[PDB]
């Protein structure tokens, strides 16, 4: 799980998804090019999402990464620094620990919040 | 910095400006290179050459 959670980490904290082996819960179109379509890979999801809580989590996770992707695109930066919104998101060290308990929910909320605060700062003031 | 492209179907769609003015919020010369300068020259020729007949005159 180390690589999977690494892939996830970057998606959630940087909006960076690099999935040459198609493992990830999501992917997009466009491999001008702004009409990005998004896809949910139901078959590789961590949670089946037949429950409201998991559906809500899934979408928050997608938004997190999407908001970050937009910021990177607007700023034309490869990465969003730790010196941006003052939220530190630790790496996933243990996948199972993240799956255990509502750790995804809090982890993602932190991630989401960072994506959201950064996004909002730029959109409102920039 | 609002350069739009007019399409023949009447739609005018922004392009080359696909950025929020590239504002960075938290804080350098827009010069032209050789081909860009050459392009400006050819652009001129196009602007007049591509401008009822010329023979009405």
């Amino acid at each position: 799980s180390q690589d999977y959670c690494t892939m996830l980490y970057e998606w959630l904290t940087q909006g960076i998804l690099n999935d040459p082996y198609q493992e990830f819960m999501t992917y997009d179109d466009l491999e001008r090019a702004w009409d990005t379509q998004y896809f949910i890979r139901k078959d590789v999801l961590l949670r089946d999402c037949d429950s409201e809580e998991d559906k809500n989590l899934l979408f928050k996770m997608l938004r997190t990464g999407i908001l970050l992707k937009v910021v990177r695109a607007s700023l034309q930066i490869p990465t969003i620094p730790s010196n941006s919104s003052d939220i530190t998101i630790q790496e996933i060290n243990d996948f199972a620990d993240l799956m255990e308990g509502s750790n995804l929910e809090l982890y993602v909320d932190k991630c989401y919040s960072r994506a959201n605060e950064i996004f909002l700062k730029l959109f409102f003031q920039g | 910095q609002f350069d739009l492209i007019r399409l023949n179907n009447g739609t005018i769609e922004l392009n080359g400006i696909l950025t929020p003015k590239a504002e960075v919020l938290t804080k350098i010369e827009k010069t032209l290179n050789i081909d860009e300068l050459e392009s400006v020259h050819n652009t001129f020729l196009t602007n007049i050459l591509s401008h009822p007949y010329p023979t009405s005159l």
